[PDB]
């Protein structure tokens, strides 16, 4: 999920991006 | 600055700057 990717690991734009509408 | 560990509202402050006007969706539990 998001939290895993980013907050248990370091994020990136690309999956943040892949949270937008 | 989004390349380092962000949680909880962090996150959500990332998502809502980043995604601008199209809006996210946030579902920590997955
Ligand atoms: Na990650």
């Amino acid at each position: 999920g998001i939290v895993e990717q980013c907050c248990a690991s370091v994020c990136s734009l690309y999956q943040l991006e892949n949270y937008c509408n | 600055f989004v390349n380092q560990h962000l949680c909880g509202s962090h996150l959500v402050e990332a998502l809502y700057l980043v995604c601008g006007e199209r809006g996210f969706f946030y579902t920590p539990k997955a």
